[PDB]
Order: C-alpha cells, then structure tokens, then sequence
C-alpha cells in the first residue's frame, strides 16, 4: 500500500494513446498539486507534469496532466518506443507532512511485438556439488515487455525458500533479460526426479526442467 | 474606503489594490474595515493619516533603486494575494543574497518639481533565528536621511503577542524629499524598502469616520 | 541551471552508517532539497527533505530517528546520512531540487510551501548494504543440454563489477552475460552464455575469462558437456 | 491576558543604575532590556547605565511608563534585566473627574 494507489501497467501500441489514473484522499490529492515523473532504467527520473497540468520544460504536449477531486491523470497519445517506461505521480500530503508517491505503473509502448521469453535452464554443476552445494540456474532472455515472474517446483511441488532473483534489464537488442538462482543441498538435488524452473510473462506461463540424470 | 483604512491603502494590502492611485475630496473610513496583510504599526499613526488624507492623493510613481547585492521582494503567508504569498504592494522586503546583506548605500534624487512622499519601513523579527534568517547577520540597522533630516531605527528582535499567528512586526516611516533634495538609504538589514514614492498635493481633501452608506 | 553532483558508490556493513554528499555547481539554499531512493525491484521511495534556507528538515515516517539530513550553505553540499543499515536499505540515492525561482520568496510560511517537482537530479549513489566484505568469485562451467546453450556460473563474489570474455575476446558472436543477481547473503552472482551450433560441440573448445577487479581475482575455465 | 470586560491600565518602570558594579550586580547581566507589548502596541527600553545628581543619597533612577490592555488583549513583558514589575493593574474608568493643584484649606 503506497499513499497513492497507481495501476501497476498500462499498455498501447505505437500511435495510440494512454491514460495513466493516480487515486489518492484529501489529506494528499485533494489539497495539494500532483507532480508526475518518467523513470527510465539505470538514470535519475525526469519531471514531466507539475501543479497537476503544466508540463516541465522541453516536454512536448503529447504528455499532459490532470487532477480533479482526489484523483490525478496522466494522459499519453502518439505513442513512440522510448515512452516505455515507469511513471510516478507524487504529491505533498497534509496529514503525514511530507511527500508521498504512487506506487508507479510500467507502461508498454509496444512498438515490437509482444515476445515470449527464451528461457534456459542449468543444473548444477558436477564440481559445485562436491563443494557441498548446488545451484540450479534459470537464465531468461529476449521477452517484451519488460516484466516476469519465476516460480520454482521440486518434481511436482512449488519450491520458495532459497530462491534468488534479478530485476529485468535491458538487452542489447531492446527486448529484456533477467536471471534466477536456486539454492539446494546436494542431498536436496539427487532425492528428486526433477526440478522446474517456471516463467510468466504477461500471463504465459513456459518453464524447463531439469533432472540428476 | 471599505474594509480598508487609509493607513491599508497606502501602504497596499492586497484587499486594497483597487485603490492604487485613486484621489478624493473625503475618504471614508468604515468601522468594519481590518489589516489582512503583515502586522504593523505606525508611529504617530494620527499624523501619517492625516497627512494623507488632506494630500488627498494615493498617486504612486514607481522608481528604480539600485538594490544590488540583496534579494528582494520578501513575502509572508500573513499577507495573500490571489490566493499567493505576498507582501504589501508599494513595499519592497529585502533579505540576503547568498548569505550575505552588504551594507546598503542606496540613493535617490528628487529632480521633480514638486515633494515626494517616501513610505518604508523596519521589520522587527520575532527571533534570532529569523534574524540571522531574514538578513544573515545579528543585528540590522537603518538611517534614512535628506539633507533637512535624519531617520535612524534600530530593530527590535523579540515576540509580540501573535498576530494572524505572526509574532513579529513591522514598524511603519515616512519621509518627505523636496526637490533639490536627495533621499539616502544606509541600511545592514531589517529594511522594508519603498518602492517609490507618492505625490503630495494641498487642496481640501480631509477623511472621516462613518458607517453611513453612500447614497446618489 | 545548477547541476547536482553525488559521491561515488558506498557499501556498509549491518549496523553501521551510511553519509553521501551532494554538491550543487551554485547556490541553491532557497527550495526544498529532497532525498528519495529506489531499491532493487522497488518503486521510488520519498525519505525526506529540507528547506535549507530555513534548516527545516521533514522526514518519512519510515526513516525518523535514523535519518539525518543537513544542508551546509557555506559549500553548496547537501548530505544523506542513514543509520543502523539494514538489507532493506540497498538501493539507489539520489538527491534533487526545482529550478524554481519567484519574483518574491516567502520568508515565514509552512514547509510544505517550499516543496515544488523536482526537475534538478543529482547522479545518484550506489549504496550497498551487506555483512560480506570483498571476495573473489567462485565459477562453475554450464554443460550445454537447432542450437544449444552453454555457460559459466560466477557465484559469490563482491562487490561488483566483474567482466567475462570467451576465449580471450576471440569468442564474440552469440554471447550474453547477464546482469548479477544480489544475494540473500550479501554477495552477488552472474552468468555468462554463449549460443552455439550444437554440431560444433564436439570438437570446438570453450573457455571463459572471468575477472574480478576489486579483488583482483581471475578466473578460467573450460566448458565441456558432461 | 485581559479577560476581564473593563480596561487595564498597567503601571511599570525600568532601572537605571549608577554604576556598572550595580548591574552586575542586580541582573547578574551588563545590558538589561525590556520589551512590552500588546496585540496593538510595543514598547522597547534600554536601561542607562551612569550616575544622575543624587537625589537623597541616590545616583541611580527608574523611568516609568504605562499601557493600557484592551479586552481580549494580553500584556506581554519580554525582559533580560532592569525590569520594574507591576503588581497588579489599575482600572480605569471614564467620567467627571479631575486634579487641580492648590494649598486652599478643605471646609465642612
Ligand atoms: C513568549 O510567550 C508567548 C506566550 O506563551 C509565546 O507565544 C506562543 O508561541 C507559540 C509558538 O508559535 C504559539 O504556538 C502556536 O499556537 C497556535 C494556537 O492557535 C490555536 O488556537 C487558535 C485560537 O483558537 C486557533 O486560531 C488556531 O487555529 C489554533 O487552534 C497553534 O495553532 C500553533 O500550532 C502550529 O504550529 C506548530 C509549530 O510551532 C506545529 O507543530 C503545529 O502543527 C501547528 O501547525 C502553535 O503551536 C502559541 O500560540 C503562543 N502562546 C500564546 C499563549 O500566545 C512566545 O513564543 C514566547 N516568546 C519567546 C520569544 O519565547
Ligand atoms: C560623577 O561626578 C559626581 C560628582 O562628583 C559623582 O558623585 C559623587 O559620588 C560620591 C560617591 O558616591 C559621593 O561621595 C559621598 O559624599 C557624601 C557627602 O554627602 C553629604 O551631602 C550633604 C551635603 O553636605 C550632607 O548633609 C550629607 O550628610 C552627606 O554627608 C559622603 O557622606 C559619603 O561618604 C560616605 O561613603 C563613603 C564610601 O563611599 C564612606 O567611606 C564614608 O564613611 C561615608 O559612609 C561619600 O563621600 C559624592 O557626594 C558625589 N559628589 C557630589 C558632588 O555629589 C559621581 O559618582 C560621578 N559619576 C561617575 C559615574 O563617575
Ligand atoms: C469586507 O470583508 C468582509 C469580512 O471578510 C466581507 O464579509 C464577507 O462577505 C461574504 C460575501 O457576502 C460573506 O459570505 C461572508 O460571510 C463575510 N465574511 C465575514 C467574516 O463577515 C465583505 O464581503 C467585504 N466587503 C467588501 C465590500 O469588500
Ligand atoms: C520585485 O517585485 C516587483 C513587484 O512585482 C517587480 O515589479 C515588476 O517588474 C516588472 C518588470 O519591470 C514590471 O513589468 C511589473 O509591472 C512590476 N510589477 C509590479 C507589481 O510593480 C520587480 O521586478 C521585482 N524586483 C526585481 C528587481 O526583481
Ligand atoms: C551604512 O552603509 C555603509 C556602506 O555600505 C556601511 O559600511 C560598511 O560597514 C561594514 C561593517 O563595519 C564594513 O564591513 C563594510 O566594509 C562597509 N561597507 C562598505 C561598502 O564600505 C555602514 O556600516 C552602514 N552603516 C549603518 C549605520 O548601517
């Protein structure tokens, strides 16, 4: 629960339009201005809507802002690849005196077809295994948008504990790639038929699996 | 005159801005009217308004002081304006520059032909904290002068009794420059500056106290 | 106009503290400078702020009584301090402030009447919180399974960065190194692929070169099926 | 605070010793000073420290002065030294009254 409540995707093709809600209470949005920030990989956010509806300097008019009530908007039109991105609203709350932020919404410019990951999955290592350890690597490439979750199974059985995962990140090729690690003891490992490394990405679950043998 | 006194309208509450410039033969002063602005005080308020209201006058001209060093126009959350912070209209409140207030030396020539009325004042803070604050230094200090006078203030740092929860003041001068005469400004803070003068007529212009309406 | 430049990348121990500086190209005393964070697979996280003109310092809930926030005019610095570090607190620092400016500055309002979109960014920091201290990487080969797969495992080694090459660079075409992962135990692990005919396996050899500078450690090793 | 329905009149002083040794001495400071004030006044002193003529036997002197507190005003006194307080307020009245200086016996 942030303070704002944001949608955690929205999604349009090139040329299209978007519009981006950001639902807050008295304390926050009713009475005070909404700022609202694009977040690209790896650099600091950019300010694009400030006092609910001017846009910052050098924003071009595709990007506009709204408030009304105790809600906020941001609308997105003439859609291009590189508004693919997250995108925070933000405002000064009256009650917590201080500043609070929606919990952000990925938006997909799906300026390429939507791809389904490439996954590959390792066992262990015969020469981990004999330093009392073993490591099941599931490695993700080549998917858009830029999002997955990964669940793990020991033969048929959902497996959580020891599990290790990467945030997506870009390729060099514009699509996404990430990475999950298992950890198991060596005695985990050879008790069981096989293991299961499993990918979902936008609702499609693929996985691979591996086995002692 | 309204919600505002003739002392408001001078020195330009916002609530007072439609009378900017305006003259009259009888200003009228309503019982009902109050200050929405910075609190202040007038020493010899009597005079200064009187002085006024038999000028009968509130023309302003605006004039360029050299007020370089300091940051200017200072505003208080005690004075709003279209719904913003602000300050009085025909007053300039100075404060440091990159934490400094060098020692204002500024002047201003009245090669007019006729008097010039100068409104300024001092801002007595309402803690040190808001001194070093405000001007970056301890204690401020104000002489103005003409060649047939000299005005010198020393501000007092310290509490009042909350106004619209403001505890600090602002103490009201005025000064009159004939022509050939030259208004000097020496100040190391807590200066409200002029932003101008007003024109000083003689005619038979007076103010009263009244709550009877206007009639046609 | 003014630009906002952040000290370098830091990591602490549990326990201990954390200060970045952030140092202004000029004045910037007026607006609130405020400090948010990301940490990985997070959302942007507001910590706090001050209004440096005032000394006024606002703090999120979260944070009060670990976080301290100073403004020193005299140098144009602004700093983030966090005590008392825990895992929760890895993450990326960055500071900022409005390029604001107003033909009359309030000079005794509510601190919230200094806070404006931030549109001036520092860099931001690097700051990683773990018990590990720096070590080498352990690597493991990746047996390959009309194409196969095969890899090195970088396992356990801090901080970062760490490089990979395949055969001494000769090995470019149909390599993908991924980004590390961090560890529930401090440390970091990455992989290194390479796409290969899988007609190719039998006779054609590979090697990856591992290299982890902060603990000037190297590592080679050959990868054959199993 | 005035809460009362009348007006206060509010007599005080300030002192003004002889000698340094003196302000010291009282205040336990060198330099006093007085700040009175109301919701519609202030009034500031700074004590003068220095001999006067004496006047039986005393070099030093105190300077009084008044306010006057409207209802729903409040006396504020903000002193570091030097200060003469007040006990108490006068109340003030409106009427026929008057004073008139004269050595003329009083009759029956
Ligand atoms: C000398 O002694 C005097 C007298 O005691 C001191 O004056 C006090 O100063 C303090 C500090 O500012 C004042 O504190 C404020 O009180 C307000 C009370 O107003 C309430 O009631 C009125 C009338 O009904 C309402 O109009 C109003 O809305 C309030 O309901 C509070 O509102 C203030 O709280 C705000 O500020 C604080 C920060 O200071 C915030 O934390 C709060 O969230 C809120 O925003 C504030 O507390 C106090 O009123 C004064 N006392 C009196 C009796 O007048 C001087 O300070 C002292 N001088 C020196 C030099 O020390
Ligand atoms: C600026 O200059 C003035 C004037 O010169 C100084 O004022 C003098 O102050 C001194 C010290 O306080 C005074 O000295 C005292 O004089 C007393 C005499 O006063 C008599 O007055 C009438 C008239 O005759 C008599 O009827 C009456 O009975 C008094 O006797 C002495 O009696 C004092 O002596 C006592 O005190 C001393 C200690 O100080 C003891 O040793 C003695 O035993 C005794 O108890 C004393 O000598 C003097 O009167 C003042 N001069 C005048 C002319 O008024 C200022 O002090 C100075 N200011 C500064 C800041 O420098
Ligand atoms: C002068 O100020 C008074 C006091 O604020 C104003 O009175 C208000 O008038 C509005 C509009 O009718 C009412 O809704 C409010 O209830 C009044 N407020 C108060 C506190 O009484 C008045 O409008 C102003 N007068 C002029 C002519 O400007
Ligand atoms: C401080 O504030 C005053 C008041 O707004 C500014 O005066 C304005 O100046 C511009 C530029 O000349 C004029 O076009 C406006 O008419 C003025 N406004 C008013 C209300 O008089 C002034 O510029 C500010 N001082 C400085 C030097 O920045
Ligand atoms: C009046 O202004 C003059 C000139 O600015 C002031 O002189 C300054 O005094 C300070 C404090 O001693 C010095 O450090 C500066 O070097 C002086 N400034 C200049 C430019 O000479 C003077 O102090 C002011 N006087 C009053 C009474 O405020």
């Amino acid at each position: 629960q942030s303070v704002l409540t944001q949608p955690p995707s929205a999604s349009g093709t090139p040329g299209q339009s978007v519009t981006i809600s950001c639902s807050g209470s008295r304390s926050n949005i009713g009475g005070n201005t909404v700022n609202w920030y694009q977040h690209l990989p790896g650099m600091a956010p950019k300010l694009l809507i400030y006092s609910s509806n001017q846009r910052s300097s050098g924003v071009p008019d595709r990007f506009s802002g709204s408030k009304s009530g105790t809600s906020a908007s941001l609308a997105i039109s003439g859609l291009q690849s590189e508004d693919d991105a997250d995108y925070y609203c933000a405002s000064w709350d009256d009650s917590l005196n201080g500043v609070v932020f929606g919990g952000g919404t990925k938006l997909t410019v799906l300026g390429q077809p939507k791809a389904a990951p490439s996954v590959t999955l390792f066992p262990p290592s015969s020469e981990e295994l004999q330093a009392n350890k073993a490591t099941l690597v599931c490695l993700i490439s080549d998917f858009y948008p830029g999002a997955v979750t990964v669940a793990w199974k020991a033969d048929s059985s959902p497996v959580k504990a020891g599990v290790e995962t990467t945030t997506p990140s870009k390729q060099s090729n514009n699509k996404y790639a990430a990475s999950s690690y298992l950890s198991l003891t060596p005695e985990q490992w050879k008790s069981h038929r096989s293991y299961s490394c499993q990918v979902t990405h936008e609702g499609s679950t693929v996985e691979k699996t591996v086995a002692p043998t | 005159g309204e919600n505002c006194t003739l002392i408001d309208a001078l020195l330009g509450d916002p609530q007072c801005d439609g009378f900017q410039n305006k003259k009259w033969d009888l200003f009228v002063e309503r019982s009902k009217a109050y200050s929405n602005c910075y609190p202040y005080d007038v020493p010899d308020y009597a005079s200064l308004r009187s002085l006024v209201a038999s000028s009968g006058t509130l023309e302003f001209n605006n004039e360029s002081f050299n007020w370089t060093g300091v940051t200017q126009n200072g505003t208080s959350s005690a004075c709003i304006r279209r719904s913003n912070n602000s300050f009085f209209s025909r007053l300039n409140w100075l404060t440091h520059l990159n934490f400094k207030y060098p020692a204002l030396n500024v002047t201003m020539p009245n090669n007019e032909q006729f008097d010039k009325l100068y409104i300024w004042g001092v801002h007595h803070p309402g803690t040190d904290k808001d001194q070093i604050f405000l001007y970056a230094q301890s204690s401020g200090r104000i002489t103005v002068s003409t060649k047939r006078s000299q005005q010198a203030v020393i501000p007092n740092i310290g509490s009042r009794p909350r106004i619209r929860n403001i505890p600090s003041r602002i103490s009201i001068y005025w000064t009159i420059v004939k022509p050939g005469d030259i208004l000097l400004i020496n100040s190391t803070g807590n200066l409200i500056a002029p932003r101008g003068y007003f024109k000083i007529r003689s005619g038979k212009s007076s103010i009263m106290r009244s709550d009877a309406p206007i009639g046609k | 106009e003014v630009q906002l430049v952040e000290s370098g990348a830091e990591v602490k121990k549990p326990g201990s503290s954390v200060k970045v500086s952030c140092r202004a190209s000029g004045t910037f005393y007026k607006y609130a400078i405020n400090w948010v964070r990301q940490a990985p697979g997070q959302g942007l996280e507001w910590m706090g702020g001050i209004i440096p003109f005032f000394g006024t310092t606002n703090y999120a809930q979260k944070f009060q009584g670990r976080l301290t926030i100073t403004a020193d005019g005299s140098t144009n610095t602004a700093y983030m301090q966090l005590d008392s570090l825990r895992s929760e607190d890895t993450a990326v620092y960055y500071c900022a402030g409005p390029s604001i400016t107003e033909s009359h500055y309030c000079l005794d309002c509510a601190a919230k009447d200094y806070y404006y979109g931030l549109d001036v960014w520092g860099q931001g920091t690097t700051v990683t919180v773990s018990s590990a201290s720096t070590k080498g990487p352990s690597v493991f080969p990746l047996a390959p399974s009309g194409t196969a797969a095969l890899g090195c495992l970088v396992k356990d080694y801090f901080p970062e960065p760490v490089t990979v090459s395949w055969n001494s660079g000769a090995l470019t075409s149909g390599v993908h190194t991924f980004p590390a992962v961090l560890q529930s135990s401090g440390l970091y692990s990455l992989s290194s692929v390479v796409t290969v005919p899988s007609s190719s396996l039998g006779t054609q050899t590979y090697i990856c070169n591992v290299n982890h500078k902060p603990s000037n450690t190297k590592v080679d090793k050959r990868v054959e099926p199993k």
